[PDB]
């Protein structure tokens, strides 16, 4: 428990909490009077407990990490278990992993019985194979296999590396161990009995969220006054020291907001509190924002939590059941819990929609219960003035329209700025506010069956019958973007796991040979010539910038004097590896280290030494050219269309563009695929510049999709639904 | 004057006036209550007669005209949405009615689009194209309306609309109108808004509309943001307008206290009026949650309300229904904060990253009188976003929606204008190519003119335009350029690049009331605004003044003024006072030109805070509530070298003269240097004019066209030097020496007064001395190898008689008052120093460089020009300052040390105790406490003052500011202060060395920068080899060993300096001063033992 600060870095970890849980344990702990029954009760909550006390204040992707180690703890085959945390048609990643394996003796089978069974291949592919794993190794006991399968699945699919390691600790501590992290924080329990005076509630906020508004719906809840007051002004400190002692004198709630931004006061809180004897029941909180800022002795000291958007389409339902009163929602009409229902259902899918970006939701906007809680204002409001005085209504004389508006562009759609993301937003409010959605065979995502109910009780329990496989295809973005999470995952676990468990010479070395992979670049009114000749006079003149700077570096690193200001700075973003400010002049994505820089910049420099073999030879309309390659390919379409324009005596206005499969290479579509222009869901393009059931399609430059230079329209094909494909996430891609 | 600045728009107060000219009249014979109900009576009758010919079938120019006439601007548009919203209500209750009402409000649309086209007073032209903005949102809403069939009210499409209710059966006069909104029900504010401008009714203006009016519903704020200049503050305006409560604009720095924002809220509350906060990106984290507290505090008794009083810094205040706040950030530029999580919560946030250009180019042009509007705006607009994309990435370009509006209303002026000169057809598409011409031209590069006037030629084709010229300003420019000088050009001569510009700045200034110039350091900015300034000043007749404040080097405070935490009081800074100083117009100053300049670099902290002065209602706003109403007569201007450093909310505010480092070419400065030569005279016809004039006529072949001057500088600029070298430096430099050239055949002639100087030996004299000059200020801060590069090519150029040695570089020869080369070995003679003299501090040992180095500073601080001497440490730039100095004994020097987080403070304290202050009629000099003694300041280590984060020192900042103008503001009484008798000499180590920077280039232009090398080898055994013959003469015995000896330690001190250096630790300096401890140590050591 307390060596999780060398890996967190937010919560801090003291002895008085370990002594508590025995406080708890051992007193209050419900059970018989016998002892050996009493020991094994012990036993088996103390993991519980331990993991219930810390796992509430510290993040998701952690949980796994300390309740696997507590599956240890609670553990021979210690031999075997440091293979997967220091061991590091199949393809060659797959059987690096295979061979490394292979020197086990308990995994010797993996030479020859890989390839006998038929069914790999279908295991390999298999949407779950977690479910099922294939036996390749004296019968062992179920903690074993669990063991001896979490190696081989490792060793075949690491994607699936961290959802193994869920069951595996309930083959341990049990099936419900982690259960109690899937549902809303019984945060009127905890202040009851888990915290004492003299303790600040701390509760931190991942960016784009807070929880200012749980206490003061607590302070609401249980009928108390409570003082407020933020941190920043001299004023305010004054104020809160007044509240803080008059809290301390009567028994009173204190609330303080963004403690962050004052460190020195918060350094010294700590200290008037511990030597502070206050009124029973008084309860100071804290909230702020995770930093490597805060006093650690505040840490030391407080109750942690972390609130965060929670994991899992399931567990979002059940936070916003708790957030809304069982009054509000049970109001007549009925229908009023229909549409609750529906948006909290729709509130579930864009929230889980930002974690997967930025396939799903190219900016990660900021959603929070602000937006819900003004959404729910705005159909209560709606439902007031549609049906006063009525007790049942019909789903034609709901407002849809005005609903699906109002969702699409004020609550919602005023955070989206993109003209995409926009009509996605569209997208989704048409597909699920309609009429439809009182059907009895009504689908929400396809397959998921929407309850038939009319009342709050029935929704309940529908939303934790839904299973715990869950897919991004419950939300229509492919299952494949679970590949690059899940995998940033598992190599989480086994880095984060180990902690628990000259300059000028590499330089010279680095630069001896990139001078050899780069090259040397050559330098009247045609519009296509003239900014062809602007690109070749820029990259001429920054690559003999780059040549210039790295001849400097060779000759610092060699001994031959140069020992400058400004070549020291380019050693030590050389030697770290951040790309310098000196030669970032056009658009490359965050943290794009400089080996990959050069890798980019030879065939960049290739492709204009093309150019100017063409342009010197006219030929210029025949060339073919990669964008992203080109430092602004704002300006090659631009001449393109004005060449067009000039050739044909056309207005520069009166001009639009057609795409088929001008010619552009090196382009890349995610997400689907084209043979005849139709999209089913790009060697060469051609572009050609006409006059005067389709789908416009985004171009980026970057993965990261930051800003859109370009759009195509392509058919699609029959069988697929147009409005999917806004769904899905289909993109031109120049990388 | 007071009413102009706090009480909504309006002017001054039987009436309330306006500053288009305006003014309603009160209708019975208590400001505020009193002008309400007198705009509601009016608007009273106005409904009901409009009602009359609510049927717009046809329509009576006259009743129609002089019904526009009557009332007032604002009483008309908004009588013009009452009449639509009850006629469509009525329609779409009972689609033929609605049809018919199409048909009204296209008729409508045609009678006033037809007036445009007539010669109309300014007064009726700005409502009536009003009306027809107003009325093409009718028209284009009516037509969505029926393009999607409807069927009643109660429809979303029609209920999501700024719909207008009129109650004729109301009692209470301020509650008969109202207006709807999804799920808003307000009443009219009724305050005298006035005419301002109204906005273009796009689709994400309307979601920008709507979203606040949710909000206000509600008891929330509005955050529009977005990237900079898409209509948050102006869709703010637009809401207070349509709701008809005038909105207080605050710009927001760091200046604010909690108390100030405190009264903010408690002025907001006692009265009741809206407030539209423009920045929270720079008003500090932790600022941000204390204000946070007080906007969440005001909310709850806000919502009480709407189930009074409220805490409003500790006091219970009474707080009015009609109250709101909106903000606005800037977010993703660099020079910003961010924001607390949990005033997001309080706040709806919609984004304006694409306003709607087709339709905003389409109206308020179709408004201003375009027959062919829609074929131009249709035009333009992807003429614009061509220029955006294709254009080559330059900073200090502004394609946004606010150069898209400047961009039309030039076109409108220049179709006045033309309508003036000259009715139904003028080339329309030649207008706009004309405003293009006037407003974006100027502010490219040379590079991208051919761009855009191919664009120019592609989306505008034919219609090609022919530059008009202002004869009698460029006249004027004849007359006056002269006076003082400088060049003048006909466009296309040398010269006429420059006037072109000149020019341009002139045509920017009449249209843009902020104004702005960027280019390389000394490329005529000062100059060109400057004799524009005079050449105004003499043809209108209306007397042009000019105030220039360096915002750079004064800090903040000072600047701008601050309020005193202690107890509230408002101390005011430069551009308050002088603000107040023209507002008050205590001299006369509402009648003159004046123009504020603002040079030095630019800077977020302080630009910034001028962005409510460079908008529309162009109004300053400081922390105490006080507000200050732009003069209309002034014009804010920057003269800043390059903006690597600012972001785009200013950046398009202010319009952009831009000037290239050509269009200053070096014969214009070859000419200007020669004209004060032959005139001014150089002590202050004359003698020294006769000897000015004979050198002139001597050396003008050298001065033009190649010659040898340019042919020598533009092969200087292949050889490095200390760092970047600058024309105008190198050039002032040798401007310099020539005179002191002058000054010394003066000198002759005064030594031989029955022997004048003759032409034939002038001759001589003056070619030599123009090559030396031309090596000492092109080669003086470089290496010695780099002198003798240039050198041989001088050699090469020029006819000019040279030595004949075979393997002495040029550089190290003197030319004689006799007229004929010299070496340097002449003037140091091998001299033996005293026995107590040996190693003393203030001794100098003479060698060739050192006097060659006395002579150059020697013929600098004559003229009393600042100077820079930069070499590595050791070098000896101290001793031979000093050793010059001695020689002059009208100078004392004063010692000085900038560390690293110096300010100029320390120059101010300094000049407190060695000078003086006196109030003279000419104004305040700073004066030496020594009458006729010059009084030198010798700046240790001017390279390392305080480093700002966007690349500007403060204190050199502050040099530039004293050596540029003679002076600075002295901000105890802010006022001017030049100097009488300072001249500026520092000194540093090279900016290649580690923690030094290098300096800013228009500093670098004023001074001239000497290199200083340690003597090496060559000359150290000369010095040490003097002083070992010097230090054993105390023992007789071992004066044989003097020789060996210096062998020695300069040999080790040559072995260690190569193998122990900067690269392993910070200080590991070796300089000749270990020498001089070498020699001290064994000095005295050996002084009193007599024996060894
Ligand atoms: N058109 C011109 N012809 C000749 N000399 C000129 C001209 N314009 C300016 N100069 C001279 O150039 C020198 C500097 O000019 P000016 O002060 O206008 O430059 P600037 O651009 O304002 O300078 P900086 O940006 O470096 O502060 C002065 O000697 C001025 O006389
Ligand atoms: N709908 C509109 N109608 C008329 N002018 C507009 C409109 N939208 C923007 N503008 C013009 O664009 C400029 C935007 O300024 P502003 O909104 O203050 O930018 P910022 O919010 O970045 O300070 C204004 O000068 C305004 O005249
Ligand atoms: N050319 C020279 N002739 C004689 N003494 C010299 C010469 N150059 C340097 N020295 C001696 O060595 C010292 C070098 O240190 P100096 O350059 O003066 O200090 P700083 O780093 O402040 O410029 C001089 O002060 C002087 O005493």
């Amino acid at each position: 428990m307390e060596s999780l600060k060398q890996i967190h870095f937010l919560y801090q970890y003291s002895l008085q909490f370990f002594l508590d849980i025995y406080h708890n344990v051992l007193y209050e702990n419900p059970n018989v009077t016998d002892h050996t029954q009493r020991l094994s009760i012990i036993t088996k909550d103390l993991f519980q407990v331990a993991f219930n006390r810390v796992a509430r204040g510290m993040l998701h992707q952690d949980h796994i990490t300390f309740a696997m180690l507590l599956a240890r703890i609670k553990l021979t085959y210690d031999a075997e278990f440091q293979h997967f945390l220091r061991g590091n048609g199949l393809t060659v990643e797959q059987a690096e992993a295979v061979v490394r394996l292979s020197c086990l003796p308990a995994f010797k089978d993996l030479i020859a019985k890989v390839q006998a069974d038929e069914q790999f291949g279908i295991w390999l592919d298999s949407s779950s194979p977690e479910q099922t794993v294939p036996y390749l190794w004296t019968p062992a006991t179920p903690i074993g296999q669990a063991i001896h399968r979490l190696l081989l699945i490792q060793a075949f699919r690491p994607d699936r590396l961290l959802a193994m390691a869920h069951m595996f600790v309930s083959t341990n501590l049990g099936e419900s161990f982690m259960s109690i992290m899937e549902q809303p924080l019984d945060l009127t329990h905890i202040v009851g009995t888990e915290v004492k005076p003299n303790t600040p509630v701390l509760m931190c906020s991942v960016p784009g969220y807070d929880a200012s508004g749980h206490v003061e719906d607590l302070a609401a809840e249980q009928n108390t006054q409570i003082t407020s007051i933020a941190i920043g002004s001299a004023e305010g400190f004054n104020q809160a020291d007044k509240a803080i002692n008059t809290a301390v004198k009567s028994g009173r709630w204190v609330m303080l907001k963004n403690v962050h931004l004052a460190p020195g006061w918060l350094m010294q809180l700590e200290k008037k509190l511990h030597s502070l004897q206050p009124h029973a029941c008084f309860r100071l909180f804290l909230t702020m924002e995770i930093n490597p800022k805060v006093p650690v002795n505040l840490l030391r000291a407080g109750r942690i939590f972390v609130f965060e958007p929670p994991p899992g389409v399931k567990a979002n339902m059940l936070r916003t059941f708790s957030s809304i009163p069982v009054s509000r929602i049970c109001k007549s009409p009925n229908e009023r819990a229909r549409l609750y229902f529906l948006l909290a259902w729709f509130h579930a899918i864009i929230q889980e929609r930002l974690r997967y970006a930025p396939l799903g939701w190219s900016k990660k906007y900021e959603f929070g219960e602000s937006d819900l809680r003004s959404a729910c204002d705005t159909v209560d409001t709606w439902l007031d003035d549609t049906a006063k005085g009525r007790q049942n209504i019909s789903p034609d004389k709901i407002p849809w329209s005005a609903l699906k508006t109002l969702m699409a562009q004020s609550i919602y759609g005023g955070r989206v700025d993109n003209e995409f993301d926009q009509r996605l937003l569209n997208t989704f409010l048409e597909r699920l506010f309609t009429t439809r959605s009182f059907d009895s065979e009504f689908k929400l995502a396809c397959d998921i069956q929407m309850p038939d109910g009319i009342r709050r009780e029935e929704f309940v329990q529908w939303v934790e019958l839904l299973p715990d496989t869950q897919t991004p295809s419950w939300l229509g973005l492919p299952n494949n973007a679970e590949r690059v999470l899940l995998t940033t995952q598992g190599v989480d676990m086994i880095s984060k796991m180990l902690k628990m468990q000259t300059l000028h010479t590499t330089a010279s070395n680095w630069l001896h040979l990139i001078p050899q992979t780069l090259s040397h670049l050559k330098r009247i009114k045609d519009p296509l010539f003239r900014f062809f000749e602007r690109e070749v006079k820029m990259g001429a003149k920054l690559l003999q910038d780059v040549r210039q700077d790295l001849a400097d570096v060779v000759q610092v690193c060699e001994g031959k004097k140069k020992q400058t200001n400004y070549l020291r700075t380019l050693i030590n973003e050389l030697v770290k590896g951040i790309l310098p400010r000196s030669w970032s002049h056009y658009t490359v994505p965050a943290g794009m280290t400089v080996i990959q820089w050069v890798s980019d910049f030879s065939e960049r420099i290739k492709q204009l030494q093309n150019i100017s073999l063409a342009a010197a030879s006219k030929e210029l309309k025949n060339i073919h050219v990669c964008l992203g390659g080109l430092f602004v390919p704002e300006a090659y379409i631009t001449a393109t269309r004005q060449y067009v324009a000039q050739a044909n005596s056309w207005s520069l206005e009166e001009l639009c563009l057609e795409v088929n499969v001008f010619g552009v290479t090196g382009l890349k579509l995610q997400g689907a695929t084209c043979n005849n222009n139709k999209l089913s869901l790009l060697p060469l393009t051609q572009l050609r510049w006409v006059k005067q059931s389709v789908v416009t399609l985004p171009v980026y430059l970057n993965f990261t999709r930051a800003d859109l230079i370009f759009t195509v329209d392509f058919e699609i094909a029959t069988k697929e639904d147009p409005r999917s494909f806004y769904e899905r996430g289909v993109a031109v891609l120049c990388t | 004057k007071h009413f102009k600045k706090m009480f909504a728009g309006v002017s001054s107060i039987l009436g309330i006036s306006s500053r288009e000219g305006e003014e309603v009249m009160f209708k019975t014979p208590l400001v505020e209550k009193e002008m309400r109900v007198t705009l509601a009576k009016l608007l009273a009758e106005s409904v009901t007669e409009v009602e009359i010919f609510g049927k717009a079938t046809s329509i009576d120019p006259n009743t129609y005209i002089t019904w526009i006439d009557k009332y007032q601007a604002q009483l008309v548009v908004l009588s013009a949405q009452i009449a639509w919203s009850e006629n469509v209500e009525t329609a779409l209750s009972s689609a033929a009615p609605l049809h018919s009402v199409l048909s009204n409000v296209e008729v409508t649309l045609n009678v006033l689009a037809d007036s445009v086209l007539m010669e109309q007073p300014p007064l009726r032209r700005r409502k009536l194209e009003h009306l027809i903005t107003e009325l093409v949102h009718q028209r284009d809403v009516t037509r969505s309306l029926i393009k999607s069939k409807i069927d009643n009210a109660k429809s979303f499409e029609w209920l999501s609309q700024m719909r207008f209710y009129f109650d004729p059966k109301q009692t209470d006069v301020l509650q008969q109108l109202s207006i709807q909104m999804a799920n808003a029900k307000f009443n009219y504010g009724f305050e005298y808004l006035g005419v301002q401008d109204k906005l273009v009714q796009t689709p994400l203006t309307d979601r920008c509309y709507l979203t606040m009016t949710q909000a206000l519903e509600a008891r929330l704020g509005g955050s529009p943001f977005g990237p900079a200049g898409t209509g948050k503050t102006e869709s703010v305006k637009a809401l207070g307008h349509q709701l008809g409560r005038f909105v207080l604009v605050f710009n927001c720095d760091e200046t604010f206290d909690f108390q100030a924002m405190g009264r903010i809220f408690v002025g907001l509350c006692q009265v009741g009026a809206w407030g539209c906060f423009d920045e929270f990106n720079r008003l500090e984290e932790r600022m941000l949650s204390a204000v946070s507290q007080q906007v969440q505090c005001i909310q709850e008794a806000l919502r009480e309300h709407s189930n009074i009083t409220c805490e409003l810094l500790n006091k219970q205040v009474k707080v009015s229904p009609d109250m709101a706040i909106f903000i606005t950030m800037n977010p993703g530029y660099a020079g910003r904060s961010n924001l607390p999580d949990n005033l997001k919560k309080l706040f709806r946030s919609l984004a304006m990253t694409k306003p709607d250009r087709q339709l905003i180019a389409q109206v308020m042009l179709y408004s201003q009188g375009f027959r062919t509007a829609e074929v131009l705006a249709n035009k333009i607009v992807p003429f614009f976003k061509l220029c955006d994309e294709q254009l080559s990435s330059q900073s200090h370009y502004d394609f946004g929606l606010r150069a898209l509006k400047s961009v039309l209303v030039s076109a409108g002026n220049v179709k006045r204008e033309r309508i003036q000169k000259i009715a139904e057809n003028l080339p329309e598409q030649e207008i706009l190519i004309q405003s293009v011409c006037e407003t974006m031209v100027p502010k490219l590069v040379a590079e991208d003119i051919p761009l855009l006037f191919s664009l120019l030629s592609d989306v505008f084709p034919g219609v090609q335009y022919h530059r008009g010229e202002m004869t009698a300003l460029r006249e004027e420019l004849k007359k006056v350029c002269q006076e003082m000088y400088l060049t003048y050009g006909d466009g296309e001569e040398v010269g006429g690049m420059w006037v072109e510009k000149v020019l341009q700045l002139y045509q920017i200034t009449q249209i843009n009331h902020g104004l702005m110039m960027v280019g390389p350091s000394g490329s005529g900015k000062s100059m060109a605004w400057r004799v524009l300034l005079k050449a105004l000043e003499r043809l209108e007749g209306v007397e042009g003044v000019a105030h220039i404040i360096d915002p750079k080097a004064i800090s903040k405070d000072h600047l701008y003024g601050t309020l005193d935490p202690n107890t509230r009081e408002w101390t005011d800074g430069l551009f308050t006072h002088v603000l107040r100083k023209i507002i008050d117009s205590v001299r006369g100053e509402l009648q003159k030109r004046q123009w504020i300049v603002f040079d030095g670099d630019v800077d977020p902290e302080w630009v910034e805070n001028l962005n409510s002065v460079l908008d529309d209602n162009k109004l300053l706003t400081l922390p105490n509530g006080e507000r200050l109403s732009l003069p209309p007569n002034v014009r804010i201007m920057f003269e800043v070298q390059d903006l690597k450093y600012a972001t785009l909310a200013t950046v398009s505010r202010c319009g952009m003269v831009w000037f290239s480092e050509d269009v200053l070419s070096t014969d214009m400065i070859f000419n200007n240097f020669l004209a004060r030569l032959r005139s001014i005279p150089l002590d202050e016809a004359s003698p020294m004019l006769q000897i000015q004039r004979d050198a002139a006529t001597i050396m003008q072949p050298y001065f033009t066209s190649n010659g040898l001057v340019t042919k020598a500088l533009e092969h200087a600029f292949q050889l490095e030097h200390i760092m970047d070298l600058t024309r105008l430096r190198c050039l002032g430099s040798l401007f310099s020496m020539l005179h002191q050239a002058c000054r010394n055949v003066a000198q002759y002639n005064a030594n031989h007064p029955d022997f004048p100087m003759q032409i034939e030996q002038l001759e001589r004299y003056i070619q030599r001395y123009l090559v030396y000059a031309i090596l000492w200020s092109l080669s003086g801060d470089s290496r010695l190898k780099m002198r003798a590069e240039l050198g041989e090519y001088i050699r090469r150029i020029t006819t000019v008689p040279l030595p004949t040695a075979p393997n002495i570089p040029i550089i190290d020869y003197e030319v004689s008052i006799s007229g004929e080369w010299s070496p340097w070995q002449a003037k140091v003679p091998q001299i033996e120093v005293e026995t107590h003299k040996v190693a003393a501090p203030d001794v100098v040992v003479p060698t060739l460089d050192t006097v060659r180095h006395e002579a150059l500073l020697y013929t600098w601080l004559a003229e009393h020009k600042p100077l820079v001497l930069c070499g590595p440490p050791g070098s000896g730039k101290t001793m031979t300052l000093f050793s010059a100095l001695r020689a002059l004994p009208d100078m004392e020097v004063v010692g000085l040390n900038f560390s690293s987080a110096t300010t100029p403070e320390l120059l101010l304290k300094t000049f407190d105790h060695y000078c003086e202050y006196r109030r003279t009629p000419n104004g305040v000099v700073l004066a030496p406490v020594q009458l006729g003694k010059w009084l030198v300041l010798f700046c240790d280590e001017i390279n390392l003052p305080d480093m700002d984060k966007y690349g500007t020192q403060r204190v050199i900042s502050f040099i530039r500011q004293m050596v540029e103008h003679g002076g600075f503001y002295r901000t105890s009484d802010q006022t001017w202060v030049k100097l009488e008798r300072i001249q500026f000499v520092g000194a540093c180590n090279p900016p290649t060395d580690p923690g030094r920077k290098p300096l800013s280039h228009r500093f670098l232009r004023h001074v001239p920068v000497v290199y200083v090398d340690y003597p090496g080898p060559a000359s150290l055994t000369q010095i040490y080899g003097t002083f070992n013959r010097a230090m054993l003469r105390l023992i007789p015995s071992l004066r044989t060993y003097a020789e060996p000896l210096t062998a020695a330690m300069v040999e080790f001190y040559t072995m260690s300096q190569e193998r122990f250096t900067q690269d392993t630790q910070p200080h590991y300096i070796y300089s000749p001063r270990e020498m001089t401890r070498w020699v001290r140590g064994i000095f005295e050591a050996l002084r009193p033992l007599e024996t060894l």
